[PDB]
């Protein structure tokens, strides 16, 4: 940002890609924990047991 | 999205624009859609409301009332997962087709919450009791106006 | 049919939140846009002799 | 009123009037909550109106009539189609 | 969400409004459905 | 809830809704008796409205 008006930035091939997302892992854990949180009483019928 | 990407595109540009150049959009698809989903979307919300005030004047509980209530939303959003699998958008079309698909909807779910109810207004048996017996006389006229309609 | 389910109450609750996650994740992976294509397509040849 | 008559024990007149009377209600319960469900189509206006007043005005004056008009009715179909045309034996 | 507002004031008054007219219909349409209660059909099927 | 009770004996407006709605359906029943007894005029008066 600290340079000659006219220039600038773009990112190319793995630098691009990792800014469609790098870390998706904290969310689709998240509903793997809550598919997983339910799922288990679809058979223990029961509350909190899972 | 074709226009979302226009957006993006374009977005980059300005910071490298000459002095007094300024960019302004005198035609514009998209907001006219924008606005259209957020008219049904808000038509629909209105009337799961409406559904729940006749359902509260005619059952008389607070309770009751959930039952139907819930398994509207259930199948509205049910409905994006199936079309979605079927390679069908989330257009002005079809995304107006479920309001009327609300509407359809939501007395399936009634006739059998209600006929469990008058069931158990005169035997006077448990729900569980009442709402099998009522499996019993209706469950069948269930699939078959479905498969009819 | 239903009876299972009377027996089995939680279990229908699964079926329905499992319904609600896939609706729910289907709005935010399809596309959003006015129209679905409604016309022959056509391409469409140009040329310019000045 | 098909159930009152062979997994009950009745013939026709008194089954409808039974079955017609015990499910009236519902009928309005649903199309109460119907076209009120449509409410919002039929009254909307601007913001690119065209289509839910052309759906909503098509399908609430279908209910009416398809309620007020087809409880009196669906009684006499469903006699007619049996006191007319049924099995005696 | 202030939209809601009319939403709900249009909703608790027009819940009776509509639910009335269409009790009326056929209060109404009772009495000249039992006015005009005709005699039968005719003999050609049998 | 009890065995017979329709909800009459109940405070407030809700049991005069009760009361009046149980009284449309004894109107509409009793005008259905009239009208079945009358299958043919309806026969061809729904040839009428079709
Ligand atoms: C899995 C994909 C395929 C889905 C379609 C499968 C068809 C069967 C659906 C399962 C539900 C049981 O389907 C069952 O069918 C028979 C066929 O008359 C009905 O049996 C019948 O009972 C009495 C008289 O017998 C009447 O109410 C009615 O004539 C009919 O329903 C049951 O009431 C219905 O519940
Ligand atoms: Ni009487």
């Amino acid at each position: 940002s600290k340079l000659p008006t006219g220039v600038g930035y773009d990112w190319t091939g793995m630098s691009y890609q990792e800014r469609l997302s790098g870390n998706q892992a904290p969310s689709l854990y998240a509903i793997s924990l809550i598919v997983v949180f339910l799922c288990l009483a679809a058979l223990y019928e029961s509350w909190s047991i899972p | 999205d074709t226009a979302a990407a226009i957006r993006a595109e374009l977005a980059k540009m300005e910071p490298f624009f000459p002095s007094g150049l300024k960019i302004v959009y005198p035609y514009d698809t998209t907001p006219f859609v924008k606005i259209s989903i957020h008219e049904v979307v808000k038509t629909l919300v209105e009337a799961i409301i409406l559904v729940f005030l006749v359902m509260y004047l005619f059952l008389q509980n607070f309770r009751a009332t959930l039952i139907p209530t819930i398994a509207v939303p259930v199948v509205l959003l049910g409905t994006f997962a199936v079309l979605a699998a079927f390679g069908f958008s989330i257009n002005t079309l079809t995304m107006f087709g479920m309001v009327l698909a609300i509407g359809l909807l939501v007395d399936d779910a009634i006739v059998v919450v209600e006929n469990v109810e008058r069931v158990m207004a005169e035997e006077g048996l448990p729900p569980k009791e009442a709402t099998r017996k009522s499996m019993g006389q209706i469950q069948g006229a269930l699939v078959g106006i479905a498969m009819v309609l | 049919m239903p009876n299972f389910f009377i027996d089995r109450p939680i279990f229908a609750w699964v079926i329905a939140i499992i319904i609600m996650l896939a609706g729910g994740l289907a709005i935010l992976k399809l596309p959003v846009a006015q129209y679905p294509t409604i016309a022959p397509p056509a391409v469409t040849i140009s040329a310019s002799y000045p | 009123a098909k159930d009152l008559m062979d997994k009950e024990g009745k013939g026709l007149i008194e089954a409808t009037l039974d079955a017609v009377r015990m499910r009236l209600r519902p009928i309005l319960m649903t199309s109460l909550a119907f076209i009120l469900g449509v409410m919002p189509l039929v009254i909307s206006t601007g913001a690119g109106s065209g289509a839910q007043n052309a759906v909503g005005t098509g399908v609430m004056g279908g209910m009416v009539t398809a309620t007020v008009l087809a409880i009196f009715f669906v009684p006499v179909f469903f006699v007619v189609v049996r006191r007319r045309f049924s099995r005696k034996n | 969400m202030l939209e809601l507002l009319k939403s709900l004031v249009f909703a608790v008054i027009m819940v009776p409004v509509v639910m009335a007219i269409i009790l009326g219909l056929i209060y109404g349409l009772g009495e000249v459905f039992n006015i005009f209660s005709g005699v039968g059909k005719k003999d050609q099927p049998g | 809830i009890a065995k017979g009770d329709h909800g009459e004996g109940k405070k407030g407006f809700f049991g005069w809704f009760n009361r009046m709605f149980e009284k449309s359906t004894h109107h509409y029943t009793d005008s259905v008796g009239g009208i079945l007894r009358s299958t043919g005029r309806y026969l061809v008066l729904y040839l009428i409205i079709v």
